[PDB]
């Protein structure tokens, strides 16, 4: 047999160590398409070790990742099943569902609006999007892509593939909270249609796993260096609705990420505004608004 | 050919009647396989160039900032074990003396042998969050496998991880931060890179660093086990001007462990005994099987190395790393 | 009480952002602030918490992001190898290959045994 | 009356017994440490990690004596 | 800390130091909380005092 | 004189001596200054009779 028939098989054996010594060898001719091809179908088997290796060897997931690539990934029954189908139907109810409705990124993304909540308004509602796929229904290559491959992961309940791509990827923190976000509100769901508590309590363990992943990230980021550390908390974030870690978290209510001390002294900063007193507050202030002769003995930033 | 090419792929001069051309394979290398994916940038150097060319082009071409160290990493050429936990506190110690020290690690390149067991050490220090130390190789060029492709003009060119377990060309190791090429015009022949590497350690000495603790740039060099060359290399460095110490890790044999069983019973240098001596020729004829016509000569090697006894610092396994050994040594070939 | 402090620094959030993004004279007095708004954007028109960040800066925070995803990782690995349990797992196993293979140097060491009294009466 | 200021001499005295009070105090916290089960865990798994290759290497120095005798043997 | 532990063995008269010290860091937490700094320094004092208590 | 010895017979005479003191609440007469039998034995109670 050629070798990306043989790597289906490892993928199915699901022994992977075997895989990368002898199905990955050395001169090794893997035509072009299969190397993405099998990585496809590591995805919607839940081969996360799979995806491991194949990017290890390398599958560049930049170039893998494909709009029509993603939406298979979206509608593939195979591998470990979900409630997304419930989810959808929610959503395409609320704006106006045959079992054959192949579902799509722009109808997940009107989905992603319903549980994240308030406005986070992804990319895939953003009418510039919504041109690109009446178009064709590295353009099509989505721009960071791991981070589409994470909120995946948490809408089809798969958890040690979505912390893989946590890990390797970009904006971090703000990965985790969105996660935190996503989690929690399909878990809102989950007991809203009140179905089997099995995949209620496992998204709520999940949001909650999701979620500590968020304050210790920020705790030792605050132990590596005060300002950089607060420069991440009020990044602008265009990917994730041009709002901020803070606005994420407190959408998520994440109480101990703006109880851990940076966020704390971050507010506290913004309650003096631009003005440098604090001391005997309270008092202070109360003196300053009635008297505006006494507001010119109180020191000022630089 | 001589050169030990294909005789129609054609197209010093002591039988290979070379013309000097200018260089025209430099740029970036992108590390497809072998887990994490990591750029390496890379210039053809030809051997007999002079040192103060690259030193202009690893200070200001390069954007790397002078070391306070140079841990060269001289040793087996060929491939080799080792015991794992010797591996571990070997590696932990030298990415522990990079971080201290903020050093150049002039490794070999080609992984085949202690290269290996740096780029197992660079594994150990994931290094993902301070790979600024210049893990600067001195590979020849003409020994690398895929050398089609590596030519291109400031171009990020793929290069995997495919090595043949029959050919004798030998691909790069893929976690080394930068590469220099040493191209003396053949194809799968050693000894072009070491000349270069001898003038440009010795060039990075020559300058002076803006500390000068003790002096200069403090080169520090490693040795694990090598063939006689490295017992030769040894009685480079051990008396060399000024005379730079060596740290040879023990634990693995070959020329290290004879070194070292000369060091722990040399005295002053030729004081030891007719006794040991013998079994010495016994195992330095027998055990590193090197023939006893030229024995007795590493007989005077060893003897003449050991007339410089102090700078050779040995190290033992059995906590206690190799960083000590770096860090005395430091402390020693400083003035 | 259980819970108290960190529930109220929640409710800071809600509080700081909200008096922040009002106008500037007290209820009775708003009319005059919405008329100086209104003023700033019919003269610009007609005629905090989030720091625009440049590319050279997310250059440095993405790597930020990258050098405080990994050290974590780290941790992580060696909580879990110096925690009691782990610790207690890997003696376990480490002593059942010194059991093996002891067993092998002390069964083996009885032919060298034998072999000296070999060479005994050979030589 | 809670203030017996001490002549200089007795005074000597209880310095050198809070001396004796510091030494013990520092010692027992180091009889603490090296009896509570975390650290003993921790020194018997460092060492039995030690004895585990050095019994490695005594297994592959057999297997060279084992064949070294019978080639001694052999040659006899 | 660490450096004001070394000097707290090494001496005399340390039940007298040891307290002063407690009531010196305490101090310096409520000081530091009616400045209203990084709460960590207010609880690192306060643990401080605690600790030298 | 000032020698040295092995230092297993180093410490298990060293420890020996000190725990004989420990018990019997003896007197030692030594020469007192830090050289070769008196060096010796005073390494051998900062050995162990300074933890005891």
């Amino acid at each position: 047999a050629s070798a990306p028939d043989q790597l289906s098989l490892a993928l199915a054996w699901n022994r992977v160590d075997i895989a990368r010594s002898q199905i990955f060898i050395y001169g090794q001719q893997w035509p072009v398409g299969s190397l993405e091809q099998a990585m496809l179908d590591a995805l919607v088997l839940d081969r996360v070790d799979f995806v491991k290796l194949l990017i290890e060897n390398g599958v560049s997931m930049h170039r893998f990742l494909t709009i029509s690539r993603l939406e298979e990934l979206y509608n593939t029954r195979h591998g470990p099943s979900n409630t997304l189908y419930h989810l959808v139907r929610d959503v395409k109810k609320r704006e106006y569902l045959p079992p054959d409705y192949r579902i799509s990124l722009i109808d997940i993304g009107l989905v992603i609006e319903y549980l994240m909540g308030g406005a986070y308004r992804c990319n895939y509602t953003r009418k510039r999007f919504r041109t690109l796929y009446h178009n064709l229904f590295e353009i099509n290559h989505f721009p960071f892509p791991f981070h589409e491959l994470m909120v995946w992961a948490v809408l089809m309940k798969r958890q040690k593939m979505a912390l893989f791509f946590w890990q390797h990827g970009e904006e971090a923190m703000a990965k985790a909270l969105v996660a935190c976000k996503l989690c929690k509100a399909m878990a809102h769901e989950a007991s809203e249609n009140d179905m089997v508590d099995d995949i209620s309590q496992e998204l709520n363990h999940n949001s909650r796993d999701f979620g500590q992943l968020a304050v210790e990230l920020l705790d030792q980021s605050y132990k590596q260096d005060e300002q950089l550390a607060m420069k991440l908390l009020t990044y602008e974030l265009k990917n994730w609705s041009n709002a901020t870690c803070l606005q994420l978290a407190v959408a998520a209510k994440h109480r101990d990420f703006i109880a851990h001390t940076c966020s704390q002294m971050l507010l506290t900063d913004m309650w003096m505004g631009r003005l440098r007193m604090r001391k005997n507050s309270g008092l202070k202030v109360i003196l300053g608004i009635l008297l505006p002769p006494s507001i010119l003995s109180l020191e000022f930033k630089n | 050919c001589c050169c030990g090419r294909l005789i129609g792929q054609h197209v010093w001069s002591i039988s290979k009647h070379t013309q000097l051309s200018p260089t025209d394979a430099f740029g970036t290398i992108e590390f497809q396989g072998g887990g994490h994916s990591n750029k390496a940038m890379y210039v053809r150097v030809s051997f007999d160039t002079k040192p103060d060319l690259l030193l202009h082009l690893m200070t200001k071409e390069w954007q790397l900032e002078l070391p306070k160290l140079l841990i060269s990493v001289h040793g087996g050429l060929q491939n080799f074990e080792l015991q794992p936990k010797l591996k571990q506190v070997f590696g932990k110690g030298l990415i522990k003396a990079a971080m201290t020290t903020g050093a150049w690690i002039f490794t070999g390149g080609v992984n085949t042998g202690v290269i290996r067991h740096v780029g197992d050490a660079l594994k150990d220090h994931a290094s993902k969050s301070r790979g600024k130390i210049c893990t600067i190789g001195i590979a020849p060029w003409g020994i690398v496998e895929n050398q089609e492709d590596l030519i291109g003009r400031d171009v990020v060119r793929p290069y995997q991880t495919m090595s043949n377990p029959m050919s004798k060309l030998t691909v790069l190791n893929s976690m080394h931060s930068h590469f220099i090429l040493a191209d003396n015009g053949t194809t799968g022949k050693y000894g072009a890179e070491v000349k270069l590497r001898r003038q440009l350690e010795k060039h990075i000495s020559l300058q002076k660093i803006n500390t000068r603790i003790g002096q200069g740039v403090p080169v520090v060099a490693l040795i694990v086990e090598g063939g006689p060359n490295v017992i030769s290399i040894v009685l480079e460095y051990l008396r060399d001007t000024p005379p730079v110490p060596v740290v040879v890790c023990d634990g693995s044999g070959r020329a290290s462990d004879i070194l070292a069983f000369g060091h722990k019973y040399s005295e002053e240098g030729g004081l030891i005994n007719e006794s040991l001596r013998d079994q010495l020729l016994v195992t330095i004829q027998k055990t590193f099987t090197y023939t006893r016509t030229q024995a007795q000569h590493l007989f005077i090697i060893l003897m003449e190395c050991m007339k410089k006894k102090e700078l050779i610092t040995v190290f033992r396994m059995g906590h206690q790393d190799i960083d000590l050994a770096i860090l005395t040594a430091l402390l020693k070939g400083a003035n | 009480k259980s819970i108290s402090n960190q529930v109220w620094k929640f409710q800071r959030y809600q509080l700081i952002m909200t008096f922040h993004e009002r106008p500037v004279l007290p209820p009775p007095l708003i009319i005059f602030s919405h008329m100086t708004m209104i003023f700033q954007h019919l003269c610009c028109r007609w005629r905090g918490l989030k720091l625009f960040i440049t590319d050279d800066e997310l250059k440095k925070v993405h790597d930020f992001e990258e050098q405080c995803i990994e050290e974590y990782f780290r941790e992580k690995d060696d909580r879990f190898n110096s925690s009691n349990d782990e610790r207690i797992r890997v003696t376990s196993e480490r002593v059942e290959n010194m059991s093996m293979r002891l067993e092998e140097v002390n069964e083996r060491e009885h032919s060298m045994k034998a072999s000296l009294q070999t060479v005994d009466i050979r030589l």
